[PDB]
C-alpha cells in the first residue's frame, strides 16, 4: 500500500493495500462503503481497460492513416471502403445487442459473483474467474496469469489509469486545436511557445452541429467559448 | 436449480418451480398472490392459445394467398352471410364456450358434464387443462408437451406483437417485412427507420390509413400508439 | 438514522418513520395531532393520484401534439373535445359532480369509519370496499392485480414509490402551469426550446420569473 499519493497523508481505513494500485486515496470519500467500492473498482477497471483501447486506437488509426482524423472519424464519410455511407442504425443496432450481450453477463458477475461462468449454449467448459473484473480462462488465450497476478494487476492499473487521463487528453487537445495527439505533438514541436495550451484554450474547433444522415448531434465542447 | 429467466438471479419465493414454464420471471411481483397467479396463469395460457392460432393463421394466410393483407383482411373477405351475421354467431357461439371456462375456473369440480349428451362427461382434470376430448392421442409425457405449449405460445404472443409492430410501419405482411430485412439487412431495422436524438425525434410514417370504409359506416383503425413510437 | 428533507436537523415528534414517503418535512407542524395527520396522508395520498393521471394526461398528449398528430395542447383540449364533439358543457360537469361525489363521499364516510361502506348497502359488495388502511383501499376493485397481498415488504416498496412519483408528479403539476402562465405554449415545446439551447431559453430569459432582467 506504501509511497501513497502525497507524502505527508495517512492512509484511509479501507485501502490498506488489498485491492492493487492502492495509495491511500480518495479524499472525496467514495470509497467508503464496501459495496460501492466493488462496483467503483469495476468502472475503474472498465474506463481503464476502454480507455487503453481508446488511446491505442487513435495513436495508431493517424499512425495507419494521417489523413481520417479521429474525432469525424465516426461520421459515415469517413468510414472505410467495405463500409463508406453505411446506414448507421444497422451498425447501432449490431453493437446494441452485441454489447447488451456480454455487459449484462458482466453485471450479472458483479451481482453474484460465480453464478456466470458457464457457456449456456455449450454446456461444458466454464471460465476460471480468480476475483471479481479479471474472468481469465478464455480472456487469457496467452495464459500471461497464473504467475504474479498482483503485479501484472497493478501494471495494468496504472497503464490503464495513464491511458484514461491520456485519452481525456486527446479529447481535449482536439477541442481547442482540432489536431490529432501526435499531430498536436508536432505543432508543439514546431513552435513551443504560441502552439501550446496558452492561446488555444478559450477556442472550440468542435462545430455545434454534424448532420449525421438526417440526425443533428449536439456535439459540445467540455468548457464554454468558440 | 432449474433454468432460469437470467441465471445468475434467484426466482421470487413466490415461483417455485411448481408451474410449467416456471423460469421466476416476475420481477413486478404481479404473481405473488395465490388466488391471482391462476387467473393470471389461465390467462397466459389463452392468450398463448390465441396467439399461436393466430400466428399460425396469418402466416399460413401470407403463404397461401400472398394478393390479400391480413391486417386488411377483415375489410375484404366479403362473406355471403353479411358483416353482423358474423358478428352475431360469434358473439353467442363465444360467449358460451368463454363462460364454461370461466366456470371452470371459477369452481373447479363443477363443469365436466355435456349437458345435452349427459352419458358423456370431462374426466377430472386441472384448471386450464381439459383433455379428454379436447386432446385425443397425446404423445409423450404430458408434462414435457405441457412446458412446450408455454414456451411456442410465448414465443407466438411475441410473435404477434411483431406482426402488428411491422405491418404499422412497413405496411406489409410478415414474410415481405422479412424478405425486406433479407433484401437490406443494415437499412431495414426499426433503428434504420427510426431515431430520437436530443433536439429532434425521427419517427417512422404510417402505413395504416386512420380509417377505411367498409359499407357505409367508417371503422377508425388508430395506428396503435403512433407518435409514442421511436 | 433515517433520511430527512433537511439533514442535520432532527425530525419532529409526530412524524416517525412508518408512514410511506417520510422524510420529516413538517416545519409548520400541521399534521401534529394524529388524526388531522390521519387526513393529510389521504389528503397528500389523493393529490398524488390526482396529479400522476394529469401529469401522465399531459405528457401524452403533449408527445401527441409536435410529432404530427392532431392532439391539442394541454389547455386546447377543454374547448376543443366541447366544440368536436357537439357535448353540453354543464351537463359533462354535472355527471362529473355526480359521479365524483359518490365515489368521494364513500371514502369520505370510509375516514370517519373504516369499518364502513362494507355492509352491503352498496349492490352487494361486503370485502370490496373493506378498506386495508388510510388511502390504500384495495380489494377485488381497487387492486386486481393484487399487489397488496403476497409479499408485504415489496408492497412497502411501492408504496414508498407511489409516494415519491406521486411527490414529483404534484410538482410537475403545479409547474405544467407555471410554463403555460409564463412561456405561454406546450411543456414538451418548453423542452424542446430548453434541448436546443440549454443556456438562454431556460426560466431567467423568460422576462417573468426574474424581473430584473
Ligand atoms: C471514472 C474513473 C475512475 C474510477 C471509477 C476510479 C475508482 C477508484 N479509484 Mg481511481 N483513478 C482514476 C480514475 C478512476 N478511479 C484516474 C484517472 C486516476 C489517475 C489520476 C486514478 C488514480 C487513483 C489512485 C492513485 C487510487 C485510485 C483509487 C480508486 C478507488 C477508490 C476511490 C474511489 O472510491 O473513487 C470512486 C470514484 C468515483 C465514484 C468516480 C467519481 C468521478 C468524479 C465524479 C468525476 C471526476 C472529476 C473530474 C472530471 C476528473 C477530471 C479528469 C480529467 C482531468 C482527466 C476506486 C476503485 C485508490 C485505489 O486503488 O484504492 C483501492 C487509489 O489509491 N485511483
Ligand atoms: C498494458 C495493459 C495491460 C496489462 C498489464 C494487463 C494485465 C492483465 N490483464 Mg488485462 N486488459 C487490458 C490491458 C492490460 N492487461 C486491456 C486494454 C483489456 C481490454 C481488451 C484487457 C482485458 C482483460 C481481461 C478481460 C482479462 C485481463 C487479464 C489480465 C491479467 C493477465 C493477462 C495478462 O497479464 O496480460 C498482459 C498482456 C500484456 C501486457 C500485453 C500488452 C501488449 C499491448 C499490445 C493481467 C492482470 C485477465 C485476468 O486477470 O485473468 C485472471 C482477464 O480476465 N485483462
Ligand atoms: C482560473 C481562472 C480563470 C477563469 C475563471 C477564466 C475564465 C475565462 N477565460 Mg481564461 N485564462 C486563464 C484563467 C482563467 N480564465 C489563464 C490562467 C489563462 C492563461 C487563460 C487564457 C484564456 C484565453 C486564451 C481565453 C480565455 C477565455 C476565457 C473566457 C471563456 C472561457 C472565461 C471568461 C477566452 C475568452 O473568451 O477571452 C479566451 O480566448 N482564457
Ligand atoms: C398477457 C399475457 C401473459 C400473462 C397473463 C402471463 C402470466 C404469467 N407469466 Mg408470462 N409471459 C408472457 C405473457 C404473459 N404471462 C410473454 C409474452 C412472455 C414472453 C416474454 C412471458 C414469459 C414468462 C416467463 C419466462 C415466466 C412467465 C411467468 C408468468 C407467471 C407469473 C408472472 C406473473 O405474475 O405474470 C402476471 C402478468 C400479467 C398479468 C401481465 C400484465 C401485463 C401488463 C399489464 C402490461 C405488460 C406490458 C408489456 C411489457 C408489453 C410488451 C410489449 C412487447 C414487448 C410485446 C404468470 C402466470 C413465470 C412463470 O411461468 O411462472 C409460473 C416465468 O418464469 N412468463
Ligand atoms: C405447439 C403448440 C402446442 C403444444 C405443444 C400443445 C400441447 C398440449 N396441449 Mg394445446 N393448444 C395449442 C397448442 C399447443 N398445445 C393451441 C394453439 C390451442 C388452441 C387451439 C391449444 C388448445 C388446447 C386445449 C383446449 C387443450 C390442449 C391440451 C394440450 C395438452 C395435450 C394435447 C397434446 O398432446 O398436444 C400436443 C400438441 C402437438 C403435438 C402440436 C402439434 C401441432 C401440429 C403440427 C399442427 C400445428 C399447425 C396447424 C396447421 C395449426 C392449425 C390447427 C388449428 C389451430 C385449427 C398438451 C400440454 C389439452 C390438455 O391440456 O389436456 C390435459 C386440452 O384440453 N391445448
Ligand atoms: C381542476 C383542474 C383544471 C384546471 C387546472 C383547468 C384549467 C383550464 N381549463 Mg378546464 N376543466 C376542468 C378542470 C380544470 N381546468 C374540468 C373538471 C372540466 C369539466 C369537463 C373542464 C372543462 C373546461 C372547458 C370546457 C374549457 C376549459 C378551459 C380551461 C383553461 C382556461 C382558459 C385552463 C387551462 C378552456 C380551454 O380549453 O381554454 C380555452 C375551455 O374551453 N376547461
Ligand atoms: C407509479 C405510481 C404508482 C405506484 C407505484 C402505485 C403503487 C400502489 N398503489 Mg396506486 N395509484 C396510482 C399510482 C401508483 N400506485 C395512481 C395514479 C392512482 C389513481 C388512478 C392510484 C390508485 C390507487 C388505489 C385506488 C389503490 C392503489 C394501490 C396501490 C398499491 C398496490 C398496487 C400496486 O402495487 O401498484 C403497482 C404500480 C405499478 C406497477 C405502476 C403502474 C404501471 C404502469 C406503468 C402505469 C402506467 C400508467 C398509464 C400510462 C395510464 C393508466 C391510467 C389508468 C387509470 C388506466 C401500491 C402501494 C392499492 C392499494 O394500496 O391497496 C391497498 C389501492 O387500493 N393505488
Ligand atoms: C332492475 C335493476 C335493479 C338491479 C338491482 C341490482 C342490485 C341488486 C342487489 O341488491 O344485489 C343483490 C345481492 C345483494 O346481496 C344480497 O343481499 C341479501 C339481503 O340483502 C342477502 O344478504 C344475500 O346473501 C346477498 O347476496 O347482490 C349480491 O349478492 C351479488 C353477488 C354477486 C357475486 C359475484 C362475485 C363476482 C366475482 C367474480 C369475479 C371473478
Ligand atoms: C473510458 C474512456 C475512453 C474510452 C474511449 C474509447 C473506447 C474511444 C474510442 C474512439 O477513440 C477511438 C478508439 C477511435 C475514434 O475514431 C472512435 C472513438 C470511438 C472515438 C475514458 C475514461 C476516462 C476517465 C477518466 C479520465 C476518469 C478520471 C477521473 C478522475 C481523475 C477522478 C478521480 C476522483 O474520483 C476519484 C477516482 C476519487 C475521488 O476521491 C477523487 C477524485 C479526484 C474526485
Ligand atoms: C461517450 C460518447 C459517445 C458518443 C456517441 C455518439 C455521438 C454517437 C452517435 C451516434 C450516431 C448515430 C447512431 C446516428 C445514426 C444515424 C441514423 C440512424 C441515420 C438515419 C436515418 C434517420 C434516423 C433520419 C431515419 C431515416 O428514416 C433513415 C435515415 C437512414 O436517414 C461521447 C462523449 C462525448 O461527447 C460527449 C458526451 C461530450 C464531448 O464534449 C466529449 C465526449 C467524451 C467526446
Ligand atoms: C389441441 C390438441 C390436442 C390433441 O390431442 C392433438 C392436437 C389436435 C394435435 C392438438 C392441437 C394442437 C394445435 C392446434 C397446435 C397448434 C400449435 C401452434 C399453432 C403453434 C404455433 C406456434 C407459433 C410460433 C411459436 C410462432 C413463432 C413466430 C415467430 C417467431 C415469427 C417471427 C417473425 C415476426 C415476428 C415478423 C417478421 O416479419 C418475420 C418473422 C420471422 C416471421
Amino acid at each position: 500500500d506504501r509511497k501513497l499519493w502525497a507524502p505527508g497523508v495517512v492512509a484511509p481505513e479501507y485501502l490498506k493495500g488489498d485491492l492493487a494500485g492502492d495509495y491511500g486515496w480518495d479524499p472525496l470519500g467514495l470509497g467508503a462503503d464496501p459495496t460501492a467500492l466493488k462496483w467503483y473498482r469495476q468502472s475503474e477497471l472498465q474506463h481503464a481497460r476502454w480507455a487503453m483501447l481508446g488511446v491505442a486506437g487513435v495513436l495508431v488509426q493517424e499512425i495507419v492513416k494521417p489523413d481520417v482524423y479521429f474525432y469525424e472519424a465516426g461520421l459515415p464519410q469517413n468510414l472505410p471502403e467495405p463500409f463508406t455511407n453505411i446506414n448507421m442504425g444497422g451498425l447501432l443496432a449490431w453493437e446494441f445487442i452485441l454489447m447488451h450481450w456480454v455487459e449484462v453477463r458482466r453485471w450479472q458477475d458483479y451481482k453474484n459473483f460465480g453464478s456466470v461462468n458457464e457457456d449456456p449454449i455449450f454446456k461444458g467448459n466454464k471460465v476460471p474467474n480468480p476475483e471479481m473484473g479479471y474472468p481469465g480462462g478464455i480472456f487469457d488465450p496467452f495464459g500471461f496469469s497464473k504467475g504474479n497476478l498482483k503485479e501484472l494487476q497493478t501494471k495494468e492499473i496504472k497503464n490503464g489509469r495513464l491511458a484514461m487521463i491520456a485519452y481525456m487528453a486527446f479529447i481535449l487537445q482536439a477541442q481547442a486545436t482540432g489536431k490529432g495527439p501526435l499531430a498536436a505533438l508536432s505543432a508543439h514541436l514546431s513552435n513551443p511557445f504560441g502552439n501550446n495550451i496558452l492561446k488555444n484554450i478559450g477556442t472550440c474547433t468542435v462545430p455545434h452541429s454534424v448532420d449525421v444522415q438526417g440526425l443533428t448531434i449536439p456535439l459540445t465542447c467540455l468548457w464554454p467559448g468558440s | 436449480s432449474r433454468p432460469l429467466w437470467l441465471p445468475g438471479s434467484t426466482p421470487p419465493a413466490h415461483l417455485k418451480g411448481d408451474l410449467p414454464g416456471d423460469f421466476g420471471f416476475d420481477p413486478l411481483g404481479l404473481g405473488a398472490n395465490a388466488e391471482s397467479l391462476k387467473w393470471f396463469k389461465e390467462s397466459e395460457l389463452v392468450h398463448s392459445r390465441w396467439a399461436m392460432a393466430a400466428v399460425a393463421g396469418i402466416l399460413v394466410q401470407e403463404i397461401v394467398r400472398p394478393d390479400v393483407f391480413w391486417y386488411n383482411a377483415g375489410k375484404e373477405v366479403e362473406s355471403p352471410l353479411g358483416p353482423l351475421g358474423l358478428l352475431a354467431v360469434e358473439f353467442f357461439l363465444m360467449h358460451w364456450v368463454e363462460v364454461r371456462r370461466w366456470q371452470d375456473l371459477r369452481k373447479p369440480g363443477s363443469v365436466d358434464q355435456d349437458p345435452i349428451f349427459s352419458q358423456y362427461k370431462l374426466p377430472p382434470h386441472e384448471v386450464g387443462y381439459p383433455g379428454g376430448v379436447f386432446a385425443p392421442f397425446i404423445p409423450g409425457d404430458l408434462a414435457e408437451l405441457k412446458v412446450k405449449e408455454i414456451k411456442n405460445g410465448r414465443l407466438a404472443m411475441l410473435a404477434f406483437v411483431g406482426f402488428v409492430m411491422a405491418a404499422q410501419v412497413t405496411g406489409k405482411g410478415p414474410i415481405a417485412a422479412l424478405q425486406e430485412h433479407l433484401a437490406d439487412p443494415w437499412g431495414t431495422t426499426i433503428f434504420s427507420k427510426a431515431a430520437v436524438v436530443p433536439g429532434q425525434a425521427v419517427a417512422p410514417p404510417c402505413k395504416i390509413p386512420a380509417s377505411v370504409s367498409y359499407k357505409g359506416i367508417e371503422i377508425p383503425t388508430p395506428c396503435f400508439l403512433q407518435g409514442l413510437w421511436p | 438514522v433515517r433520511p430527512v428533507w433537511f439533514p442535520g436537523n432532527p425530525p419532529p415528534a409526530h412524524l416517525d418513520g412508518s408512514l410511506a414517503g417520510d422524510y420529516g418535512f413538517d416545519p409548520l407542524f400541521l399534521g401534529q395531532e394524529p388524526q388531522t395527520l390521519k387526513w393529510y396522508v389521504q389528503a397528500e395520498l389523493v393529490h398524488g393520484r390526482f396529479a400522476m393521471l394529469g401529469a401522465a394526461g399531459i405528457i401524452l398528449t403533449s408527445i401527441g401534439a409536435k410529432v404530427g398528430l392532431g392532439f391539442p395542447e394541454w389547455y386546447d383540449a377543454g374547448k376543443v373535445v366541447v366544440e368536436k364533439n357537439n357535448i353540453d358543457f354543464p351537463t359533462l360537469m354535472v355527471i362529473q359532480f355526480y359521479l365524483m361525489g359518490w365515489a368521494e363521499t364513500k371514502r369520505w364516510y370510509d375516514f370517519k369509519n373504516p369499518g364502513s361502506q362494507a355492509d352491503g348497502s352498496f349492490l352487494g359488495f361486503t370485502e370490496e370496499f373493506k378498506g386495508l388502511e388510510n388511502g390504500y383501499p384495495g380489494g377485488r376493485f381497487f387492486d386486481p392485480m393484487g399487489l397488496s397481498r403476497g409479499d408485504a415488504a415489496k408492497y412497502q416498496e411501492y408504496k414508498q414509490k407511489e409516494v415519491k412519483n406521486g411527490r414529483l408528479a404534484m410538482i410537475a403539476c403545479l409547474g405544467f402551469a407555471a410554463q403555460y402562465a409564463a412561456t405561454g405554449k406546450g411543456p414538451l415545446d418548453n423542452l424542446a426550446d430548453h434541448l436546443a439551447d440549454p443556456n438562454h431559453v431556460n426560466f431567467a430569459t423568460n422576462g417573468v420569473s426574474i424581473p430584473i432582467a
